[PDB]
């Protein structure tokens, strides 16, 4: 506001409290990473192909 | 208002007394005059009051605390 011929601004304090669960989920993923795995079939040489 | 106040001041010169209606009219005129010259100073902040991170004191405004004085360009206090 003008506030006696000036432009003092409103105080805007930020207390971030929503990132805790996001950090927990990210740590949960990074503790157990997953990747692609190929499973063999019912053939004579599917095991070597999968390996 | 000025005339009524001046009359109230000079009534005692001629050894007179003011009737209540004159007093009421003078009071009303004085209130009307005093209405037109209001101030309402609208006090400012403290001076060490923190300025929140929401105001972006890193890039938008260089200072991180409330000034407490009129900023300028060259007078610089």
């Amino acid at each position: 506001t003008k506030l006696d011929e000036q432009f003092e601004k409103y105080p805007k304090f930020e207390i971030n409290k929503v990132a805790t669960e996001l950090n927990r989920i990210i740590a949960e993923y990074r503790n157990n990473r997953i990747t692609v795995k190929f499973r063999p079939g019912d053939r004579e040489a599917s095991e070597e192909l999968a390996n | 208002a000025v005339g009524y106040q001046l009359l109230l001041r000079m009534l005692s010169d001629y050894s007179l007394e003011p009737t209540p209606q004159v007093l009421s009219n003078a009071q009303r005129s004085y209130d009307a005059l005093m209405t037109d010259t209001l101030v309402v100073p609208s006090m400012r902040r403290r001076g060490d009051f923190p300025v929140g991170q929401g105001n972006k004191y890193d890039v938008f405004t260089s200072d991180r605390y409330y000034p407490g004085d009129l900023p300028l360009i060259d007078g610089d206090i």
